[PDB]
């Protein structure tokens, strides 16, 4: 439903696209003997195309007048699968990365050779830190409420501030 | 970017096949082919060895603008 | 204030403004900017020290 | 110079390597670690002794119960790679070879490990009385013999069935 | 002064005061990580392998009414639909891991003061009577845990290739 | 020691880690290809 | 014995300690990174040996071993090419039916749908069509089997290993002393008599004994299976006597002096082989034999250890006339005491030679079935043209580097270098005038034609049907080359190339090579080429001459080779160094070579490449629209770029879709380069300051302080991305335009 979109399960244009892909692959494979490595590769491509289209039909995506799936990203829970769920994953992964990185910066920073430890990573310490990122949200919130996340106004600035 | 978007959408609407934009505006090759390459044919043909037409002045100005743009570099 | 004491910079034009630097030497022989200070970070010129007047340093 | 009496007295040789007789015309040892060479020679010799034993064993005898073993030694590699036993033996030999690579690196660094020391004496054929040096000379010599013999066997069987 | 399990390597250090002191560490991963955390991980993997091997053997013997019957476990777990049960058990496992670790969640937080690896109290059976018997049982636990890891890996993969793992 | 320290340099570690990330991403796309949207 | 071998044993210890201390080579970078600029410097001064040690011996030992490393890399590349031919290519199928089967030696894993790039080349094979002409090269060598390709790859791998070992050995174990390097006479003798003389002799032997009979059998229609192995042509002489009944006599004619008896397989017919469309193998065999003789003779010219020979020092000192003061006095010291001078000469010569190779290979296709492979011809021509331009500009840059660093006025008193530096103003002023004259006249011809065509005054243009500018001199030279066979080259049966005149050589209904007529469009485009070349020479020569000093900066030499500026004083002093002259010369070289490649592509598509009918009618790719459309800028824009860009833009959904993707990516990178080219460092430094404040506010602050790219690095990055984008755009354009065939 949403913005005049008909589900791809009952989209004639979607089926026409599937048929066009399959038929063009078949025309391509018609110039190879059955069982030839090229023929097997093309048959596997045909099977993969059919599986992709079937998965799209079964997933619940919304098709347009052009027959291609369209994504709804207004927060609709029924369409969270399109954007909300992966987004969270991203914000987790990157979060992890970021947090881990920050920790390393603040771990080797209290040394005379802090610079020398950035071109040359301390792999043991680096992996120690990297293994701790799965709780990055909790640690980040604890630091935020504990005042150890942000620096005070007493930091570098410019003539007009 | 804004003027390209306006012009291509309106051109497709005027031609009577707005589906072309809806299809080809999702990837950049569509912009390069269906808008710049396709719609410049009546322009670069302002004057050819076979003859010339009313658009010859616009083709000359087209090449002139290209030259000035390059000279800026 | 004294040799080896940390001082927060107050020179507005300085590359290490609002930063902590260690005092290296202090000239008691008059001079307008007698307090030599050294910072961890190098400025754009590659130097990491400068002379300041005691009025341009917050003590700690 | 030993054996070849007109060669230039092999350098950095003798005093070690029970199997040595002083035969180093090219003398690679001078410019490369002797420990690495000893390890390479011993490993080649062991592998090839097993190879000779296998080739003679495959010679119309001791075939495994599977039907695929009606096949002969020459075609054994192909039938094994198709059957996948070859890939598995590759897996296990690779595991052993990595664990031994750590040891080779340690030996080169100066860990004090002897070239072929793998502490493998289940029936401890070796004894202080037996004399490890006497036991090794035979090991190294029969290993070199097996190296050359297997090379010959495979080549002249690729020519015509040795037996 | 020389290795025991692999008598062609130098005996790794930082491996003495530990129950599973068979002196096996060719790639020296112990030197790369804190011993306490990684041994605790050994304990966890071993315990999970024990539970999994027992659970796979039992399932191929008896089942639960209406939870699917007479099928290989790797196939039955796939046959669960909607992820309704697996998420429940996942949350329960997280609950218990949090309870046991007392909030010292990650490796750096873990082993804060003592946090002896894989203790978590929970020893109602009379133990800690003497270091001798306790260490004997601990060594038994480690050996059985490693055996369980190998057994479960084998059972699950052999079920994958075949139909029924046994 | 020296060889491992060299392996710890920024470019070597970046190359190794990016190769690892590309590898596991490629494998994930190989086993679950054409993953526009999440399974129900 | 003045020439002798001198080495130092165990010159350098082999250890990894240095590998963990990046920047050890330079004294400034060895202190560790304070800012990110350090990082960039470490990759910029890595191979600047001259700036790492003050001793020439150490620089020489580094250069020798780095050359060994380069040879190892090249051998590894050859091994990879040959191995992919043996295991991943359709070489056998192409051998059987070269005309229809499309060469391909690369296969793509199906991982994201990229398997579409596996084209239906033919021969029951799918892969990426290659345009490196390796199949034609291998056929010319009479490979005829994949075992031979496999063993070629194995040998290449072993040779790469040997090159690596030689580099290591000649640095760390036996490093030749400086006196060993400073042997120009001995080095030239050894490189001419053996490297180039015996190389030619050995290749001629291969051709006579391997390539000739195998290719003759292949041309006769013998299937590769029935062709006996090449070694079979070395044991039984009669087996070769059937093909060339002059072996029967053996080697006795060679020593008796009756070389005429070898005319069976040592011919001078020239032209092109009608069957394969390439040069006759016997012609190439005689060619390489003659070159081997000449190189061996020339390798005995220089005096090494026995009195006889030439001393190049005396040779140079002797050549001096009234107009040039001391003549070539002091050039030998320059070329034996500074690697930059030698590198400048060698790079200039290699670049010019690469361009000559590109010009000669298309006109006289040397390999079988390469002429009709339009995709291969175009790719090889453009590749070698680009390589030549890059090498020429590099020679200019290193000449400037020599002038800044290794130039010593004390040893260059009133010699050629001194006098050139002393009338540099006149040289540059006249080069400027000739550049302006060429630009005005040549490009204004195009502008005039465009204006007249836009105004409808077609009778006032510079066209064939209008005011005519016929390249009369080029036409006269073409006529003389046409008439050469039998009159000025009596023993040559056919002209050197069919470009000048003659029949239409077509293979399998495709026009392999045909005469190229020169008209007014050719005149205009040739003068455009001359204009661009003159401007590039202006820029680079000005950079070289004014590298040490100028009326702006009398002491430029003290500032170094590459420096950003000398401040905003004296008006402005931006891009005043010789490095910046190279920076601009690279742009102009890219422009000129782009024009050259467009000229070649359009001319060949419109006038040479095409198809023939059984009667003999010719139908070219674009219908001969070059004469009346290559005379206006709008004509180039419409009939060449817009018209021939259809393949790239429409390649989506086919095996050539990769070319469209690369077309767009090259456009993107080219546009991206403008960000560095136009902008300056201060803006980016301030933006980075704001971003660093943002990082610091969260207690994230790298110890290595971030820095905006230096001015010189900004220019270098802009130029590199500009060149990559342009080259990639034309690469995709040509390959997709010439692979849709
Ligand atoms: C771990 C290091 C780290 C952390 C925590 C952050 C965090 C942040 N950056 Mg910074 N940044 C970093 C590295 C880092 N950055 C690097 C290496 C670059 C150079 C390419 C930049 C360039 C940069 C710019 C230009 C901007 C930010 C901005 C921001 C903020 C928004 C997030 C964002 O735009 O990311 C953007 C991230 C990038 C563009 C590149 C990140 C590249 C990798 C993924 C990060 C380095 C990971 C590294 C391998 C750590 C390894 C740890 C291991 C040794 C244990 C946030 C404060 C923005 C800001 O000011 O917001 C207010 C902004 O405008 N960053
Ligand atoms: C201990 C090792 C060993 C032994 C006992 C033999 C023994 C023999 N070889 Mg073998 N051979 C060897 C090593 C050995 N070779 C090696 C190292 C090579 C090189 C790879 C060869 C290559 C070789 C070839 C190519 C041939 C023999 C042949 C022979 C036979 C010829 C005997 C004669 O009098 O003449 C004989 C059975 C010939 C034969 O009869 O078969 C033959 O054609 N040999
Ligand atoms: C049946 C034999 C067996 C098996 C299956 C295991 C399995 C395991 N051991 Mg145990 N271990 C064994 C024998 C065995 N071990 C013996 C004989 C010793 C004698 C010293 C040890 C000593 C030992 C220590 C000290 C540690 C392990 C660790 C581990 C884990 C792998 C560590 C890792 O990620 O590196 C391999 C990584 C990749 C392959 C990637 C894993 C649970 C570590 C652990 O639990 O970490 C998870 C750990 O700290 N083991
Ligand atoms: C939905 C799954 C789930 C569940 C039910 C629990 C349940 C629990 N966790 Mg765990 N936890 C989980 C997932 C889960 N956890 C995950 C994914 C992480 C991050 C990797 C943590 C990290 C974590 C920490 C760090 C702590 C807990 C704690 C707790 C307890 C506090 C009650 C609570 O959750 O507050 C509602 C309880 C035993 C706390 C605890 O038991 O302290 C005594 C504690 O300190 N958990
Ligand atoms: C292709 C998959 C596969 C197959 C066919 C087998 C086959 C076998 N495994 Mg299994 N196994 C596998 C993978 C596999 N393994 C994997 C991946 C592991 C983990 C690394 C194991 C771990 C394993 C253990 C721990 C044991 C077996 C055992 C056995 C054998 C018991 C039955 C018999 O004939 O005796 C049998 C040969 C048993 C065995 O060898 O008997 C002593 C046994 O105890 N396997
Ligand atoms: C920044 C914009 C952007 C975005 C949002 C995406 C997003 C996506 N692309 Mg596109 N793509 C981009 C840029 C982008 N790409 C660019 C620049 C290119 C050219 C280089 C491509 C070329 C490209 C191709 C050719 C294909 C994609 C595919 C995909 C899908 C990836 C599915 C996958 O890998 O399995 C998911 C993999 C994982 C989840 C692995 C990570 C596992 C984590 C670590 C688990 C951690 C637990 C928590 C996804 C929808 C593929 C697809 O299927 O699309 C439908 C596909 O065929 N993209
Ligand atoms: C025989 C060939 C040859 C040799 C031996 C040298 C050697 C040298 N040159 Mg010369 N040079 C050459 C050819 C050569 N050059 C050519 C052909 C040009 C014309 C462009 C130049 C232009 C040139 C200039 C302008 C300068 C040098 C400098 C130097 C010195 C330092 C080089 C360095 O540190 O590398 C560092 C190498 C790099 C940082 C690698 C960068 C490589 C490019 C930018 C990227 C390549 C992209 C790749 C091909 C495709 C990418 C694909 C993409 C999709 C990823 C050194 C003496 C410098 C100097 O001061 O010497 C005294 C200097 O200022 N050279
Ligand atoms: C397409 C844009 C463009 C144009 C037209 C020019 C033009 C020129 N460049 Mg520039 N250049 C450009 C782009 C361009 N460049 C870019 C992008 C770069 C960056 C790399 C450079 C970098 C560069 C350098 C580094 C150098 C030049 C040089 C030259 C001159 C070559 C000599 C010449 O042809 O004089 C003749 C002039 C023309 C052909 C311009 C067209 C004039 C037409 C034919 C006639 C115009 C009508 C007429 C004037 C009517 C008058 C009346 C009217 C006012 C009403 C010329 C001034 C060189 C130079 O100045 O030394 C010789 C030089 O050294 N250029
Ligand atoms: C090859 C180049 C051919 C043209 C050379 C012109 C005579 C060149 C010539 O005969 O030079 C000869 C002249 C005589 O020098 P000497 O004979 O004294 O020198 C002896 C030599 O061995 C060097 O020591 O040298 C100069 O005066 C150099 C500056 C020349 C000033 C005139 C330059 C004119 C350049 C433009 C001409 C272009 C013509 C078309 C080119 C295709
Ligand atoms: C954008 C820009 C910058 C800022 C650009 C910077 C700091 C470069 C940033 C490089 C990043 C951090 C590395 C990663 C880049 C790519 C993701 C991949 C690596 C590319 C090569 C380095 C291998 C300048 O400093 C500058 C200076 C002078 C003139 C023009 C400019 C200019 O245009
Ligand atoms: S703008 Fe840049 S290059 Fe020009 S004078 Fe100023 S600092 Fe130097």
């Amino acid at each position: 439903d949403v913005a005049g979109l008909i589900p791809c399960n009952e989209s004639p244009v979607f089926t026409k696209r599937l048929n066009a892909s399959v038929v063009k692959l078949e025309n391509r494979v018609k110039k190879y003997e059955a069982g030839s490595p090229p023929a097997l590769a093309l048959e596997q491509q045909i099977e993969r195309t059919k599986q992709r289209f079937d998965r799209y039909s079964k997933s619940g995506l919304l098709c347009g007048k052009d027959g291609l799936p369209h994504l709804i990203t207004d927060g609709r829970w029924s369409h969270s699968i399109e954007f909300v769920i992966p987004g969270l994953m991203f914000l987790y992964i990157t979060g992890w990365i970021g947090w881990v990185g920050r920790k390393y910066i603040r771990t080797v920073g209290g040394d005379t050779n802090a610079t020398e430890k950035e071109i040359i990573i301390d792999v043991p310490l680096a992996l120690k830190i990297m293994s701790t990122g799965f709780i990055w949200p909790i640690s980040a919130w604890q630091e935020y409420i504990s005042g150890t996340l942000l620096a005070d106004v007493s930091e570098i600035t410019v003539s007009p501030r | 970017w804004v003027t390209f978007y306006w012009h291509w959408k309106h051109v497709t609407i005027w031609q009577g096949n707005p589906a072309q934009f809806n299809e080809s505006s999702n990837y950049l090759m569509g912009w390069l082919r269906d808008y710049l390459w396709l719609n410049s044919s009546p322009l670069i043909n302002g004057y050819n060895p076979y003859g010339m037409n009313s658009l010859s002045v616009w083709a000359w100005m087209f090449l002139f603008g290209h030259l000035v743009w390059a000279t800026g570099f | 204030m004294d040799k080896g004491s940390k001082v927060r910079n107050l020179r507005k034009e300085s590359y290490w403004f609002n930063e902590i630097g260690t005092v290296v030497t202090i000239d008691k022989s008059g001079i307008k900017y007698p307090a030599l200070v050294r910072f961890t970070k190098v400025n754009y010129s590659g130097t990491n020290s400068t002379n300041f007047s005691l009025d341009e340093l917050q003590e700690v | 110079s030993a054996s070849i009496p007109f060669m230039p007295k092999p350098e950095k040789l003798d005093g070690t390597v029970p199997g040595d007789v002083g035969f180093d015309p090219l003398g690679f040892s001078n410019w490369v670690n002797l420990d690495f060479l000893r390890e390479a020679e011993i490993k080649h010799g062991r592998i090839c002794m097993l190879a000779v034993a296998g080739w003679v064993a495959v010679d119309l005898g001791l075939h495994l119960p599977g039907d695929v073993h009606n096949v002969g030694s020459l075609e054994a590699h192909d039938t094994a790679v198709k059957f996948g036993a070859m890939s598995q033996i590759l897996l296990w030999t690779s595991i052993f070879e990595a664990i031994s690579t750590v040891g080779v690196v340690q030996m080169l660094n100066g860990s004090g490990r002897q070239p072929g020391y793998f502490g493998f004496d289940p029936l401890n054929f070796s004894k202080d009385a037996a004399s490890k040096a006497k036991l090794e000379l035979n090991e190294i010599k029969n290993g070199r013999l097996a190296m050359l013999a297997f090379s010959g066997i495979v080549t002249q069987a690729a020519l015509g069935n040795d037996f | 002064e020389m290795s025991k399990s692999l008598p062609f390597l130098v005996k790794p250090k930082q491996l003495d005061g530990w129950v599973g002191n068979a002196e096996f560490d060719p790639f020296s991963l112990s030197e790369l990580l804190p011993m306490a955390f990684v041994r605790e991980s050994e304990l966890k993997h071993g315990r999970i392998a024990m539970l999994a091997v027992v659970g796979f053997v039992v399932s191929e013997l008896i089942h639960i009414p209406g939870e699917a019957y007479q099928a290989s476990n790797p196939v039955d777990a796939v046959n669960m639909v909607g992820a309704q049960p697996m998420l429940q058990i996942f949350a329960f496992c997280g609950f218990l891991e949090s309870v046991f670790h007392k909030g010292k969640m990650t490796m750096m937080d873990m082993h804060a003061d003592g946090q002896t690896p894989g203790d978590f109290g929970f020893d109602p059976l009379n133990v800690s009577k003497d270091p001798a018997k306790l260490a004997q049982y601990q060594l038994s636990e480690i050996k059985n845990g490693r055996l369980a890891m190998m057994a479960i890996s084998g059972l699950i993969h052999q079920s994958i290739i075949t139909g029924h793992g046994v | 020691e020296n060889f491992l320290k060299y392996l710890s340099t920024a470019p070597v570690l970046l190359a190794a880690w990016m190769t690892f990330t590309a590898g596991f991403i490629i494998e994930a796309n190989r086993f679950y290809p054409d993953a526009l949207t999440f399974p129900a | 014995t003045k020439v002798k071998i001198l080495v130092e044993r165990d010159a350098t210890a082999t250890s990894f300690e240095k590998w963990a201390k990046p920047g050890h080579f330079s004294r400034t970078l060895a202190k560790g990174p304070k800012t990110t600029t350090w990082i960039w410097n470490l990759h910029a001064d890595a191979h600047d040996f001259d700036s790492q040690t003050n001793s020439l011996e150490d620089v020489s030992r580094k250069i020798f071993s780095a050359h060994f490393g380069q040879l190892a890399v090249i051998f590894l590349w050859l091994s990879g090419m040959h191995f992919h031919g043996a295991y991943f290519s359709n070489y056998l199928a192409w051998l059987n039916n070269p005309t229809s089967i499309k060469p391909s030696a690369q296969v793509v894993w199906p991982i994201v749908g990229q398997e579409i790039l596996n084209a239906d080349v033919g021969g029951n094979f799918q892969g990426v069509q290659i345009t490196s002409g390796f199949f034609q090269l291998w056929r010319a060598e009479g490979i005829t089997s994949e075992i031979q390709l496999y063993w070629t790859a194995i040998g290449a791998l072993v040779m790469s290993g040997l090159m690596l070992f030689a580099g290591w050995f000649h640095y760390h174990k036996a490093a030749p002393k400086l006196e060993w390097f400073q042997n120009a006479e001995s080095m030239l003798n050894h490189h001419l008599s053996i490297l180039l003389g015996l190389g030619c002799l050995s290749w001629a032997g291969h051709q006579i004994h391997v390539a000739l009979p195998i290719n003759k059998l292949l041309d006769a229609g013998v299937a590769p299976q029935e062709i006996p192995l090449p070694h079979e042509f070395l044991v039984n002489r009669d087996l070769i006597a059937q093909l060339y009944p002059s072996f029967s006599k053996g080697l006795v004619p060679f020593f008796s002096g009756n070389w005429s008896e070898y005319s069976d397989f040592l011919t001078f017919k020239g032209g092109v082989n009608p069957v394969t469309g390439g040069l006759w193998l016997t012609d190439t065999a005689h060619h390489h034999l003659a070159l081997a003789v000449l190189f061996i003779f020339a390798g005995h010219m220089y005096r090494t250890n026995w009195g006889i020979g030439h001393s190049m020092k005396e040779m140079l000192e002797a050549h001096k006339g009234p107009f040039t003061g001391e003549g070539h006095a002091g050039l030998y010291e320059i070329l034996t005491t500074s690697w930059h001078a030698q590198l400048a000469i060698n790079l200039a010569m290699i670049g010019s030679l690469s361009i000559i190779v590109a010009h000669h290979m298309y006109a006289m296709p040397p390999y079988p079935y390469i002429a009709t492979d339009y995709a291969t011809q175009l790719s090889l021509f453009t590749h070698h043209v680009w390589i030549g331009g890059f090498c020429i500009v590099g020679g200019a840059a290193h000449g400037a580097i020599f002038m800044v660093r290794d130039y010593n006025p004390a040893k260059n008193y009133n010699n050629l270098l001194d006098r050139v530096i002393r009338h540099r103003d006149s040289i540059i002023s006249h080069l400027n005038w000739v550049s302006i004259f060429l630009g005005f006249h040549s490009f204004g011809l195009y502008i005039h034609n465009d204006t007249m065509r836009a105004l409808g005054r077609s009778q006032d243009m510079f066209s064939d049907t209008a005011i005519q500018l016929q390249p009369i001199f080029a036409q006269w030279i073409q006529n003389l080359h046409l008439l050469a066979p039998g009159n000025t080259a009596p023993n040559a049966l056919t002209t050197a190339s069919y470009v000048f005149g003659g029949d239409v050589v077509s293979v399998g209904s495709k026009i392999a090579i045909m005469p190229i007529k020169l008209g007014t469009a050719d005149f205009m485009v040739h003068h455009i080429h001359a204009f661009t070349i003159h401007v590039t020479a202006l820029i680079l020569l000005k950079g070289v001459l004014y590298a040490r000093s100028s009326k702006l900066i009398p002491d430029k030499a003290n500032l170094g080779f590459r420096f950003p500026c000398d401040g905003p004083g004296r008006g402005g002093t931006c891009q005043v160094s010789a490095w910046d002259h190279v920076f601009l010369g690279l742009f102009w070289m890219y422009n000129s070579l782009s024009i050259v490649l467009f000229h070649f592509s359009w001319k060949m598509q419109s006038d040479v490449w095409g198809s023939v009918t059984p009667t003999g009618a010719v139908s070219h790719i674009t219908g001969g629209n070059f004469a009346q459309s290559a005379i206006t800028i709008n004509g180039w824009l419409r009939d060449f770029l817009w018209s021939q860009a259809s393949q790239v833009i429409q390649s989506y959904g086919s095996a050539l879709s990769a070319y469209g993707l690369i077309f767009l990516g090259a456009h993107f990178i080219w546009a991206f380069s403008l960000m560095f080219l136009f902008s300056g460092r201060g803006y980016w430094q301030e933006l980075i300051e704001s971003i660093v404040w943002a990082h610091n506010k969260i207690k994230v602050a790298p110890a290595i302080q971030p820095r905006a790219l230096s001015i010189t690095q900004g220019r270098a990055v802009g130029l590199a991305h500009y060149l990559l984008g342009g080259i990639g755009t034309t690469w995709a354009f040509f390959l997709a335009r010439i692979i849709s065939v």
